[PDB]
């Protein structure tokens, strides 16, 4: 292993440091301007560079180790006694499914699914609402010659029926039983990559990382490898909570090890969602455009 | 008709907006 240049001595302006790691939703970038979010982001920026220092010296030898450093950072930002600590600390296990309902703060994703060039029209058969027309984005990967289904987005299009039907269901089963159904089976939701695929994806991420810490790549090849690493890590969503932050941390740390000071993602571009809504090569090709490289 | 997602108004059973984990069926 050959030492890399390490983090750039020319740093992002403080305004930009305070957007590293931000979720700049197009319908609500107010959170990115709060003092607590600016401090979280600047902390991520500094910790990324500290990890890049170590990568550049050969002190972080695997992607798993880099992800652990990102996880340690993310856990350190939780409040003392946070009940979500275990979830932010833990990989998803193969006995479980993972679901994010497309409710706030994810409402901007609804139109991205409905309007997606690669969306499909499907019929979702739900035990409470019955048959629902859905727009579906089926994210997939191809590794070692085989397809791997990743994240699946669904948005239900018969909204008048849904409002009337959900009102109905609530009284019979109790807000309790309807809420149980909606946490897992909300008509608009992301069903995430099966955790059974994490061993193979983790191995691939380790291979990408070893490639990406080589001293012989061009800047173009490095940025593509960083984009690919980000895509696989965010789309795999390895942990129960915090995967998006950890994936961005890792991608930026790898860049910083090479002296690249990547700017914040643009307003309106939430990187993990952009990854989950794209195929791999599509994402690699658009990655630079997602970053706010304007002067 | 309501916008997408806007069928879920004033519902005490609305889902919370983050990733949840469940045992496989």
């Amino acid at each position: 292993f050959r030492a890399l240049p390490g983090p750039s001595q020319r740093q992002l302006e403080v305004y930009d440091q305070c957007l590293i790691g931000a979720a700049r939703w197009p319908d609500d970038s107010s959170k990115s301007n709060t003092p607590e979010n600016r401090a979280y982001c600047q902390s991520m920026y500094n910790s990324i560079r500290s990890a890049g220092d170590e990568i550049s010296r050969g002190g972080i030898t695997s992607f798993e180790e880099l992800w652990g450093r990102a996880t340690e950072w993310r856990l350190s930002k939780l409040q003392r006694g946070e009940p979500l600590y275990s979830a932010f600390a833990s990989e998803r296990t193969s006995d479980t499914d993972a679901v994010t309902p497309l409710v706030k703060p994810y409402k901007s994703v609804l139109a991205r699914v409905v309007d997606h060039e690669d969306a499909h029209d499907e019929i979702m058969q739900d035990n409470l609402f019955g048959d629902l027309n859905v727009k579906v984005y089926r994210q997939t990967a191809y590794l070692h010659g085989n397809v791997i289904p990743l994240n699946t987005f669904r948005v239900a299009t018969d909204t008048e029926y849904l409002r009337d039907r959900v009102a109905h269901l609530r009284t019979e089963l109790g807000a309790k039983a309807l809420k149980q159904h909606l946490q897992r089976y909300n008509p608009d939701r992301i069903d995430h990559t099966n955790a059974s695929y994490l061993p193979i994806i983790k191995d691939h991420l380790n291979d990408l990382y070893r490639q990406a810490i080589s001293s012989d790549l061009s800047q173009a090849e490095l940025i593509s490898l960083i984009a690919r690493t980000h895509w696989w890590a965010a789309s795999a969503m390895p942990d129960q909570r915090g995967s998006a932050a950890k994936a961005e941390f890792a991608a930026r740390a790898i860049a910083s090890a090479h002296g690249i000071e990547l700017p914040p993602f643009r307003n309106g571009n939430v990187s993990d969602i952009e990854a989950m809504l794209s195929g791999e090569e599509e994402f690699v090709e658009k990655y630079r455009s997602l970053l706010d490289s304007d002067c | 008709a309501p916008k997408f997602g806007d069928w879920d108004e004033n519902n005490p059973s609305s889902a919370d907006g983050y990733t949840h984990i469940f045992n496989k069926v």
